[PDB]
């Protein structure tokens, strides 16, 4: 009684699951070839980035031990990147099946006090990316949920790109580099919290007259703003 | 006497109803309801705002560089159900303050009840210096008034 | 029923900020919440048979 | 030619994602729904209402708020199921046994 | 007369001094719109005008930014809530 | 001696290779996989017709599944990709009626 | 242009004095109506007050 017959018709049918499995079992399937990933971004640890640290390029250090060797993103891509599909995209700033700067506590007080300082989350360390179609889900849920809230709210759409972009950038495995893009749409979620309640409560102010040199040019033309 | 108690919440929302309509311009016109409603405040230990209320209308009307300021936190404070929480201390003193009843100081984050002076400081360069001072104390930063370079010149502050 | 109009928003201020998105009850109080702003010129009888 | 996309743009990406032999329904794809929280939140209104954990589970039922389905699978149904006989019979089309239905449907589908 | 050098003058002139009657006339139709917003202030208003502002739609049903005012379904003691 | 269970992984694998060779533009290896992907199963053939036409909870059972497996959605233009969501979703619904699905993570 | 400006001066003098003095009604306005929920949510308290001591909804045992 042989184990698994009718569950390899990739080995059976030399169909490759992918470019990789394509070069290794030499199916040859693939016209483009294979460029392979290497393994400073198929694994690796979470480093420093901003040039304004001094431990830039450097690995994240925490009360375990961890191999310091660090993920390398892709920073001189080749001009043809045939796949552009999330799925190629994301292996070149963050690895797909993690970092590799896991703990495995000898204990249960370790990872107690490890969280209580807010050096551990599950949530960021045992864990994968998430793929487009998580993503997507996810995003979809979000916006159904926001939409029950209040249709007629003008940040709606921005929350949800806030939320969007936080997804897009891994915030659950690199929290930080992910608010340090959607700050962004954070900020102006407020500003259009602060104009909605400007235009619900009538809040205006005395403009001042026109000043004697509002045009340039006296045949230049005053373009009227609201 | 809930009778008496349920005459007099009438004779009060009528009050309001004339002197909405009348409007607060024509207002010395629902002056017939003072010789009742001062009677409901002395027989029910209640107020109405009434005394507030008509200072606030004749003086938005002919107002005060102060824009009646006060006229409208003590008829906001008054018309509280419980009572006002805060106050003008009526004092001796030159300046007055604002101060914050006790029993409700567990609502308000402040160590006393006294809330500083109900006008605003007058312009002093004694004051001024005070005040730097204390900053330049309280900050205690070694390099402040430090001067790198400065433009040569007989005149000791070149420009300024 | 301007009185009412203030009521039902601190109502739904103070229950915004105690419930975030992620909090299953969030809909339903700001249904509840909503249909009350709906019916605010009624009375309760008749706007129980909504609101319920 | 194709070229690198940043990580800026890659929430468009996520809903305008770039051609491909077998694209999704971008139209569809900000319709794409599969709730974690609906067992969970179905059992936690049941157990508020007052019902036991077997009448709740006994009164569950599967989301309904999934991704829509395929019209095609109402619409083109006679030829669906002639391509599957087809492929069924002919080692699932390999040089082209089944090109006949597949085309039909094909046209049928884009009307050039 | 003229010449190549004086191109930019040329063209200056030839687009600008037609426009200077329209842009007397926007003067004086502003000057108008003035003098009958004051009028209109002068008259009376239920709520402020602001004068050197676009647009004032603000009325008894209306807030200064084109929404109907809040809690206006009543009626108050003090009059206008504004 | 487990043929639901070889071809469930097999037809999964399937899958994926077709997404992923069509993000890598190979038509050479998507029809492979096409052509690999067990047309020749009795049972699913007799189920297809039925899920065609099921209807109410045995259809959102195997609706459910089929989200959990391949949530993206299919272009309404692509017959093979039509195809290849009708064949597994007429496997899901043979396991089915054969022993029903239980979805919920509450059960006893 | 100085004709226009002194009667200008003049007007938004008062336009201010009357922006300042319709806002603050407006907040009176609001602190009224405040006033008057809180003077009907009073009624629904029970006689003697609230037990500040206990917790009002006792969710668990402790034993
Ligand atoms: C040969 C021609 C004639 C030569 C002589 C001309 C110079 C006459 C002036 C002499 C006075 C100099 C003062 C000396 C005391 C020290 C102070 C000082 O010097 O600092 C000034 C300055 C440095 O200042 P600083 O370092 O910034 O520090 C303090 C500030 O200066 C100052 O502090 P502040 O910043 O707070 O002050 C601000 C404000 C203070 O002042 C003011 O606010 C106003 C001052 C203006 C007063 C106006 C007059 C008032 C009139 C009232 C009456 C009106 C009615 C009657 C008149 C009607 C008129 C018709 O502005 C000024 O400072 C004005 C200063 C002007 C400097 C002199 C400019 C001339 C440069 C040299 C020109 C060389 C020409 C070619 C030579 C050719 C030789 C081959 O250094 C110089 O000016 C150097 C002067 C060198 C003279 C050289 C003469 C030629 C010699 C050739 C040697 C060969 C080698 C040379 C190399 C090239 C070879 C080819
Ligand atoms: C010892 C003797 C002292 C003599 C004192 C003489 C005092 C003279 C004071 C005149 C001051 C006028 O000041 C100037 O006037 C014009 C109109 O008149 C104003 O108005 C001008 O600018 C403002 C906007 O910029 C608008 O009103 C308008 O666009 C224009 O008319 C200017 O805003 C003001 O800066
Ligand atoms: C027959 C009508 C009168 C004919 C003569 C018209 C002459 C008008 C040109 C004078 C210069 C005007 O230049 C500028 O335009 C208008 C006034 O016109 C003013 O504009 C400002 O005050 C006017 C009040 O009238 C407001 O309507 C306007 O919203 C405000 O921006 C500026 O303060 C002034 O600096």
């Amino acid at each position: 009684s042989i184990l698994g017959a009718e569950a390899f018709p990739e080995l059976l049918s030399k169909v490759p699951l992918n470019p990789q499995m394509d070069e290794d079992k030499h199916f040859n399937k693939y016209k483009w070839g294979n460029e392979p990933i290497p393994v400073n971004r198929r694994t690796g640890s979470r480093m420093n980035s901003s040039i304004y640290d001094n431990r830039n390029h450097e690995a994240v250090r925490h009360p375990w031990s961890t191999d310091a060797r660090t993920f390398h993103p892709n920073d001189n891509p080749e001009a043809d990147r045939i796949n552009t599909q999330y799925s190629n995209m994301v292996s070149d700033s963050f690895p797909e099946g993690g970092f590799s700067d896991a703990p495995r506590f000898s204990s249960n007080w370790e990872r107690l006090l490890a969280y209580h300082h807010g050096l551990y989350s599950p949530e960021k360390f045992n864990s994968t990316t998430k793929t487009a179609d998580e993503i997507r889900l996810a995003v979809n849920d979000f916006a159904a949920k926001v939409h029950a809230d209040d249709p007629k709210n003008a940040c709606k759409y921005l929350m949800i790109e806030e939320f969007k972009c936080l997804q897009s950038a891994q915030a659950r495995i690199d929290p930080q580099g992910a608010a340090t893009k959607c700050v962004k749409w954070f900020n102006e979620w407020r500003q259009c919290a602060w104009d909605q309640e400007k235009m619900v409560k009538g809040y205006n102010y005395i403009e001042d007259r026109r000043a004697r040199k509002h045009k340039p040019y006296i045949g230049a033309p005053d373009l009227q703003y609201s | 006497a809930p009778h008496q108690r349920a005459a007099c919440e009438q004779l009060h929302s009528e009050y309001k109803q004339c002197l909405a309509k009348n409007g607060r311009t024509h207002f010395s016109a629902c002056t017939d309801f003072h010789s009742k409603l001062r009677a409901c405040e002395n027989m029910l230990g209640t107020s109405y705002c009434i005394d507030e209320g008509i200072n606030l209308m004749k003086c938005t009307k002919n107002p005060d560089p102060s824009f009646c300021a006060k006229e409208f936190v003590a008829m906001r404070e008054c018309n509280r159900p419980q009572g006002p929480h805060l106050v003008l201390s009526s004092s001796p003193s030159s300046p007055p303050h604002y101060e914050l009843r006790p029993e409700v100081k567990h609502l308000y984050n402040v160590d006393s009840t006294d809330l500083g002076s109900a006008v605003a400081p007058v312009r002093s360069k004694e004051q001024l210096d005070r005040v730097a001072d204390s900053l330049k104390a309280d900050l205690n930063l070694p390099g402040y008034g430090h001067i790198p370079y400065k433009w040569e010149s007989l005149r000791p502050n070149p420009g300024a | 029923v301007d009185a009412r109009e203030m009521k039902v928003d601190m109502y739904e201020k103070l229950f915004k900020q105690a419930a975030d998105l992620e909090n299953p009850c969030r809909m339903p109080g700001v249904a509840y919440l909503r249909c009350l702003r709906d019916t605010l010129t009624e009375t309760q009888s008749a706007r129980r048979s909504s609101c319920l | 030619a194709a070229s690198t996309i940043p990580i800026s743009q890659w929430p468009s990406l996520l809903y305008a994602p770039p051609s491909s032999p077998a694209n999704p329904a971008v139209e569809a794809l900000p319709e794409m729904q599969f709730d974690d929280l609906h067992y969970p939140r179905q059992m936690l209104l049941c157990r508020g209402a007052g019902y036991s954990l077997e009448q709740c589970n006994r009164m569950a039922q599967p989301d309904a708020r999934v991704t829509p389905e395929n019209p095609a699978e109402k619409l083109l149904k006679e030829e669906a199921v002639a391509a599957i006989a087809c492929l069924s019979q002919r080692e699932g089309g390999k040089d082209e046994q089944c090109r006949y239905y597949i085309e039909r449907m094909y046209k049928l589908a884009n009307k050039e | 007369s003229t010449s190549p050098g004086l191109a930019f003058a040329n063209l200056t002139l030839l687009l600008d001094v037609p426009q200077l009657p329209a842009i007397w006339a926007v003067n004086a139709w502003r000057e108008l719109n003035g003098l009958f917003t004051e009028m209109k202030t002068l008259a009376g208003t239920s709520d402020l005008l602001y004068p050197s502002n676009r647009y004032n739609p603000q009325n008894e049903k209306t807030n200064r930014m084109g929404r109907p005012r809040k809690y206006n379904h009543g009626e108050w003691m003090f009059g206008n809530s504004y | 001696s487990s043929p639901h269970m070889d071809r469930l992984l097999g037809d999964l694998k399937l899958l994926a290779a077709y997404d992923s060779a069509a993000g890598w533009q190979e038509p050479k290896a998507m029809e492979s996989a096409f052509q690999s992907l067990s047309w020749d199963d009795a049972d699913v053939l007799k189920a297809l017709p039925q899920y065609l036409n099921c209807r109410g909870e045995q259809k959102r059972r195997v609706d459910f599944a089929y989200a959990a497996l391949c949530p993206r959605p299919v272009d309404e233009k692509d017959p093979k990709q039509t195809l290849m969501s009708l064949w597994m979703k007429a496997r899901l619904f043979s396991y089915d009626q054969k022993h029903p699905f239980v979805l919920s993570p509450f059960a006893a | 242009q100085g004709i226009k400006t002194v009667y200008a001066s003049c007007r938004y003098r008062k336009l201010n004095e009357r922006e300042i003095i319709s806002d603050r009604y407006t907040w009176l306005h609001e602190r009224m109506l405040e006033d008057e929920v809180e003077r009907v949510l009073l009624e629904q308290v029970p006689a003697g007050g609230f037990d500040k001591t206990r917790p009002g909804l006792l969710l668990g045992p402790s034993t």
